[PDB]
């Protein structure tokens, strides 16, 4: 089974510099190219960089003005932002390509991408709090509550319910990030009204935070 | 400087019907067909659909095809699916890699049958008031074409506070799914007694409404 993964990306003040990592399994480096590429929230997919793992050959887009260094090992494969800017905050993905020695084609592997935030506000858990209807006069047998986790950098968090034993239809929001520069979301979720109560599990990797928040 | 551009965001597709979308290059792709396809949702990576302009992906559904040369590349997708909601992007391959670009991007909206939301309203909890700031939450479910969300609050249409989110469509039955909320202090949301969602869609509202002290 060949496959890609990312790592490395992380929360990193404006000029301070961070590396990130591809790491192969399944197949040889020096078999392939390998290629770097970009997606910043609300922008398109960009291409970075290409290293060729039988050669010398190694490529930045003419747009990077060194911006970024690649390099490799005998297993992983690195991209070096060299002073990131607010403009670098993106998931980075890692690509396998065909042609080990000068001239590429058909990316068909593709790592989950690692998520970069540069910007100058410290790491910042969530605060989560229990969404509940008002409730009317007719009882209903169902019922839809949530968790609101608000105000954490820098993104992902990931939300749960019941530890995972309760998945069916849950709706969990995209972020949005407000002017603060903390991030919010919110997931909710049907049940029956006899099921009840029913916990949301939030986590935020960047501060190691787990909280769990019992909704009424 | 190699310049990639597609068809314009947005192109709505009939489920069961065909769409093609379009990028055209300012100058020759490697030897004239060096374009790769990607379909991209959120929250997971790339997928290659076509490579080399016209050559399917391993694994990849017969429904898509690509064509073209030169300068001009098409990607058209048949039977469309309502997991066909996605982005593509094409990317195009020159004799100096340090060329190599992706178009913009063309979401493809895929047309299923049109639902008007239920929609839900959250007051903030006991817990957030004591913050000093607090937000309340209305989510519009499972809904297609787009909505309008407009707040108001004892009457008063609210112009200020206000964030939504939209989840991509549902790949089964194409319908949305969204969060609106309104960001207040808590005195501001003490001096109020009815908070009111209203969710528009063409000449169809759904409204939701709660008064602040019968919960
Ligand atoms: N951007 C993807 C296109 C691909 O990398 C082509 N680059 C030039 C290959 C030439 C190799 C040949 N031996 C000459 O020299």
């Amino acid at each position: 089974q060949e496959q890609l993964k990312e790592s490395g990306g992380r929360l990193v003040a404006p000029g301070t510099p961070l590396t990130l990592t591809c790491t192969v399994s399944g197949f040889d480096i020096s078999d392939y190219a390998m290629i770097w590429v970009r997606q910043a929230p609300g922008k398109g997919l960009e291409w970075i960089g290409i290293i060729y793992g039988g050669s010398n050959k190694l490529a930045y887009a003419k747009w990077a003005k060194g911006r970024f260094t690649i390099s490799r090992t005998s297993t992983t494969v690195d991209l070096k932002i060299t002073s990131p800017t607010t403009e670098d905050t993106a998931t980075y993905f890692c690509a396998r390509g065909y042609g080990s020695m000068d001239g590429y084609d058909r990316l068909n592997l593709w790592g989950q991408g690692t998520l970069v935030t540069v910007s100058s506000g410290q790491p910042k858990g969530p605060s989560v709090f229990p969404l509940a209807p008002c409730c009317g006069d007719t009882p209903s047998s169902t019922v839809t509550l949530g968790c609101l986790v608000k105000g954490y950098l820098p993104e992902p968090v990931t939300v749960t319910w019941n530890s995972g034993t309760l998945t069916n239809g849950v709706r969990t929001f995209p972020s949005v990030r407000q002017s603060s520069g903390l991030y919010s979301l919110s997931s909710v979720v049907s049940v029956t009204s006899s099921s009840q109560p029913v916990t949301c599990n939030v986590a935020h990797p960047a501060t190691n935070t787990k909280v769990d928040k019992t909704v009424a | 400087a190699a310049v990639l551009t597609q068809t314009p965001s947005p192109v709505s597709a009939a489920v069961g019907g065909t769409v093609t979308i379009s990028c055209q290059s300012s100058e020759t792709v490697y030897r004239g067909d060096w374009l790769s396809w990607f379909q991209k949702k959120p929250g997971q990576p790339p997928k290659l659909l076509i490579y080399d302009a016209s050559y399917l992906a391993s694994g990849v559904s017969s429904r898509f095809s690509g064509s073209g040369s030169g300068t001009h590349f098409t990607l058209t997708i048949s039977g469309v699916q309502c997991d066909d909601a996605a982005t593509y992007y094409c990317l195009g391959g020159y004799y100096d890699d340090a060329d190599d670009t992706f178009g913009g991007g063309t979401e493809v909206v895929v047309k299923g049958d049109p639902v008007a939301p239920t929609v839900l309203i959250f007051p903030p909890a006991a817990d957030q008031v004591a913050t000093g700031t607090v937000t309340i939450v209305c989510v519009a479910n499972k809904y297609f074409p787009d909505v309008t969300v407009t707040w108001e609050v004892d009457g008063t249409t609210q112009t200020t506070g206000i964030e939504n989110s939209k989840t991509p469509q549902n790949s089964a039955d194409c319908t949305y799914n969204l969060s609106s909320t309104l960001t207040l202090t808590s005195t501001q949301y003490n001096s109020h007694k009815e908070y009111t969602c209203k969710v528009t869609q063409g000449t169809t509202s759904v409204v939701q409404s709660f008064n602040r002290g019968d919960c």
